[PDB]
RNA sequence: CUGGUGAUAGCUGGUUGUCCAAGAUAGAAUCUUAGUUCAACUUUAAAUUUGCCCACAGAACCCUCUAAAUCCCCUUGUAAAUUU
RNA sequence: CAUCACCUCUAGCAUCACCAGUAUUAGAGGCACCGCCUGC
RNA sequence: AAACCUGCAUUAAAAAUUUCGGUUGGGGCGACCUCGGAGCAGAACCCAACCUCCGAGCAGUACAUGCUAAGACUUCACCAGUCAAAGCGAACACUCAAUUGAUCCAAUAACUUGACCAACGGAACAAGUUA
């Protein structure tokens, strides 16, 4: 019933295609031993928040990377004004950043790349990140 | 066994009268639901020697999933009925002698 | 609307269990008041136990 | 009983309340003069700065 | 109101009319303040005094209530050490 | 709700400060996003000793007395008897709650250290007479008395509310033996009238005009300038600027300074309102002033704040992510 | 279609002998302004004694000054007024 | 609107529809043939 | 061993009941609803809605800011609100124009406390649209 919960959350709760389903767990192994809530959490941040749709969550290994990472990645460069949310339409004004850049990029270079700020800026940001998100949690 | 009580107080019918039930009457809340209470070990007296007593004419307390599913359709053992103690003590009473 | 002051019960130490509420400021140490107590008709030490709501 | 309880409890209580009053009292002036000692040391301090100058 | 009961069919008595108010004999009608244990803390001491009493109503209050209530309730009562016995009667009144 | 004024104020700055810092837009943005560094500004009336003491042990280092000892290194000065601490360059760490001390007065203020620099450049000397405008709540206001160089201060605010705030930071704050007499003077009167009642009074003057605050506008969701209702006011904003900065400039006497400080980064709103001031002056009432060059300045606190350097009088504090204090906007210009 | 059902309608319409008598415009609250409740006004009965009209006297300084007047009100002319 | 054609989604199976059928099938849908061009 | 059934929980599906608070020619976008003051009825009181403009949803000092009690005021009703001699007890009716919220209910041994119920005399909890 474990794997069974996983499945179907993604097939009833996520929407995701049995074939897509498939590729996912044969690609990220490490969502049966993700919780549910976390794992529905990630996949609605990059669906509403960052604006992905299903077919390139599945192609781009979203799912198997850390959820704090994407935060702080995803969130600095949404402060930083290079990542522009889609709107209800699905236009953005400035072409975003793909999924690979953000992700798969190793941090130091990930800031060269696209953020163009420095190691230590990014530092203070992870810091006060977490402090929001720990905030975050007791007010919720 | 489903136990349940009414939300809404009945009034008084009287003596020899039938109590007058509301629509209101019949909104009921559940008190206790008897199958999840403790089980309880059914009393037997014993005619065959079985793993746990081997000794006939012995007062056993056994699960009630024993007792009614081997020991008794079984004949293994019978029901701790105060007559069935009486003449099994009687019986008891001519091993002694 | 930030909340400065708090509300305060004040409770005798005469032990007449005679109790009064008073405010004071959230940023301050506990009170010890000399109230009167109408159980022994004198004024009496009071002390903050318990604080009722933030004003 | 439970008025003789009562009622000894707060003569116990009254027996102690004159020393705590004192006491109390005491503290209240205490807290008032070392308050008022450190601004003698500050204005000494504050002079020092003016002192230098000078 | 129910002025005919559907069992009965006579006249019922309001019973939030029972909890809130007592009714000497005499006719006046005696009540509570509205608000004498709402936030005393920030009610003057003149002010909780005069919240902390009991009122009469008046005229138009007094005859609203008398129909809102049976007779039951308008019947003189004699309660042992009643606190509100001396109060029954109207004493020196004139018109 | 509907639109969120947060997202109107964002789009508004986003179109108009990407073109001014260019690439430091990026990195000012996250910074305004952000939640500000707090300084501590210890209470001189209150145990300030102490304070500092025990302010040390959170690690916080005193900036203001760092920049005293500077003066003499780099080779009208500043302010004395101010004492700010803050943390770190990258620190996140925050304050602790203030306290009262034995005094009955708060111990130690926080705010935003960049705005202790507008009182900083105002070249505070003992035996002045100073005049805040738009002086509530108080975050200029309470650094003017930690000083104790004004004996009468003038404090007028147009609006009531911000007015009644200020006065009870100052009873907490400031001693009431100070405030009893007519050293502080407490009104809530339009700044523009301060240039007719008052001429020539005062030889320091401190011009906060209002703005539309960069931090404030992008969290706060209650009456923010940039709503639908507010957008006549914004429109009018620069020119209520020019007005009252020039009421502030007539009220000085000659050889006096005048502060002008603004929390924000728009240019129309800090380098055009300082022009607009000036030649306002000489064509009205043919006045003629000069604005001190703040370059000096500068190089003292580059350390503990950072500085855009493409202004044309004033000098600008943009925030960043190691130094979150700003924005600020000051130009000192002196009455000849 | 029948029944609940004589559903409900702050809405529209209607409301049937004779004669006489007294009888119109302050307001407040309200999911309220097409309504209702209280007050005012009006009616009847009762009780009581003053009611109206009004001679002086009297009723604030301000922001510098400034209207017709109003309130109160003994006499007097009158017969009402208050209360239940 | 439907319409061949195209496309998406769901389903590995029987004794009352689908079906006395079995993924070259069945169902739920989009679009409206074909031909050319294009995403990936 | 396993299933079915039953009871109780937890998601989801599909449904069920109910409602669209007022003011501003209409719509859009916004503002407004309570309390205090002014233009505002020049002289007892009251009274100009809509409108124009500025505020208030506090804070501070007390800790007898205790307890009782004649006579009156009153926002045109009611609710609510206001002043107060004397007296007991102490000492030798706090400032402030507004600075506020009923009943039920909930918590508590008692005392007492609880709503931007701000649609501010307050429905325990309900939107949009119909060409
Ligand atoms: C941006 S705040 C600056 C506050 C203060 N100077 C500080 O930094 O701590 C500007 C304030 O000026 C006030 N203000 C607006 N218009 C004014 C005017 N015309 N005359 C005087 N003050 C005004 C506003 O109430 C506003 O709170
Ligand atoms: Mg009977
Ligand atoms: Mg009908
Ligand atoms: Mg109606
Ligand atoms: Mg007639
Ligand atoms: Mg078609
Ligand atoms: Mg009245
Ligand atoms: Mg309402
Ligand atoms: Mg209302
Ligand atoms: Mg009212
Ligand atoms: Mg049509």
């Amino acid at each position: 019933q474990d794997i069974n919960d996983t499945v179907r959350l993604l097939k009833e709760k996520c929407l995701f295609t049995v074939q897509q389903v498939t590729k996912i767990l044969h690609s990220c192994p490490s969502v049966l031993r993700e919780d549910l809530g976390q794992l529905e959490y990630k996949f609605q941040y990059a669906y509403f928040r960052m604006g992905i749709k299903h077919p390139d969550i599945v192609k781009s290994e979203y799912l198997q990377y850390s959820l704090t990472k994407i935060k702080q990645r995803h969130i600095y460069l949404e402060r930083l004004g290079r990542y522009q949310t889609p709107d209800k339409k699905g236009q953005t004004q400035i072409p975003n950043p793909l999924l690979k850049d953000i992700l798969r990029v190793s941090e130091a270079e990930f800031l060269a790349r696209t953020a163009c700020t420095s190691v230590e800026e990014f530092q203070v940001f992870k810091k006060l990140l977490a402090r929001e998100e720990e905030e975050s949690e007791s007010s919720t | 066994t489903v136990i349940v009580e009414r939300w809404w107080k009945v009034p008084l019918a009287g003596e020899g009268r039938k109590p007058r039930l509301h629509r209101r009457h019949r909104v009921y809340k559940l008190v206790e639901d008897t199958k999840h209470r403790p089980k309880e070990n059914l009393e037997l007296i014993l005619t065959q020697s079985v793993e746990n007593v081997g000794v006939r004419g012995d007062l056993v307390s056994v699960k009630k999933s024993l007792g009614r599913n081997r020991l008794l359709p079984q004949g293994l053992a019978v029901y701790a009925s105060p007559e069935n103690k009486k003449l099994f003590e009687e019986e008891k009473l001519l091993r002694q002698e | 609307s930030k909340s400065k002051n708090i509300l305060v019960r004040m409770v005798s130490e005469a032990g007449t269990g005679f109790c009064f509420n008073t405010k004071r400021n959230r940023l301050r140490e506990k009170l010890t008041l000399l109230h009167y107590d109408p159980v022994v008709k004198q004024r009496v030490l009071f002390v903050e136990k318990k604080k009722i709501r933030s004003l | 009983q439970k008025r003789r309880e009562r009622e000894q409890h707060i003569a116990e209580c009254m027996a102690k309340m004159p020393q705590m009053i004192v006491n109390w009292q005491q503290q209240q002036r205490e807290n008032w003069e070392k308050a008022q000692a450190d601004k003698e040391r500050r204005a000494r301090l504050q002079a020092e700065a003016q002192e230098l100058l000078g | 109101l129910t002025y005919f009961s559907a069992r009965k069919g006579k006249r019922k008595t309001v019973k939030a009319v029972i909890d809130r108010f007592l009714r000497l004999h005499c006719g006046l009608w005696v009540r509570r303040k509205a608000g004498y244990k709402k936030k005393l803390w920030k009610k003057t001491p003149a002010r909780k005094k005069r919240l902390r009493e009991f009122v009469f109503c008046n005229k138009t209050q007094s005859k609203l209530l008398d129909k809102m209530t049976t007779s039951f309730w308008k019947r003189r009562n004699w309660y042992v050490d009643d606190p509100y016995q001396k109060y029954h009667d109207r004493t020196n009144l004139k018109v | 709700p509907k639109f969120p004024a947060v997202r109107l104020a964002l789009q508004n700055f986003d179109m108009t400060y990407s073109v001014q810092f260019g690439d430091l837009w990026p990195s000012i943005r996250v910074s305004l996003l952000s939640e500000q560094k707090y300084g501590a500004l210890v209470n001189n009336f209150a145990a300030w000793d102490h304070v500092s003491a025990k302010l040390e042990q959170l690690s916080a280092k005193d900036f203001v007395n760092e920049a005293i000892s500077h003066w003499e290194l780099q080779s009208w000065a500043c302010s004395p008897n101010l004492r700010c601490f803050t943390f770190d360059r990258g620190d996140i760490s925050r304050f602790p709650p203030a306290r009262p001390g034995s005094l009955g007065v708060m111990e130690y203020y926080l705010m935003d250290a960049a705005s202790l620099l507008p009182v900083l450049a105002l070249g505070l000397q003992p035996g002045d007479i100073v005049l805040d405008l738009c002086a509530a709540p108080g975050g200029k206001t309470l650094a003017l008395l930690q000083t104790g160089c004004c004996r009468n201060l003038a404090a007028n605010d147009l609006s009531p509310s911000r007015i009644a705030r200020l006065q009870k930071i100052l009873h907490s704050y400031v001693p009431e033996e100070i405030r009893d007499g007519n050293q502080v003077r407490v009104t809530s009167w339009d700044g523009r009238k301060w240039g007719e009642l008052e001429g020539d009074t005062y030889d320091r003057v401190l011009v906060d005009v209002p703005c539309t605050t960069d931090r404030h506008s992008l969290h706060e969701e209650e009456n923010n300038i940039f709503k639908r209702s507010r957008k006549k006011e914004r429109q009018i904003l620069p020119v209520l600027q020019v007005q009252l900065l020039a009421a502030g400039l007539l009220a000085t006497k000659p050889g006096g300074h005048v502060v002008y400080s603004t929390c924000s980064l728009s240019h129309l709103q800090n380098e055009y309102v300082v022009q607009g001031a000036i030649e306002l002056l000489a064509n009205q009432y043919s006045i003629q002033v000069q604005v001190e060059d703040l370059t000096h300045f500068r190089r003292v606190f580059m350390d503990t704040f950072c500085f855009f350097s493409s202004c044309q009088v004033g000098e600008l504090v943009i925030p960043n992510l190691m130094a979150n204090f700003g924005p600020m906007y000051f130009c000192k210009m002196r009455r000849l």
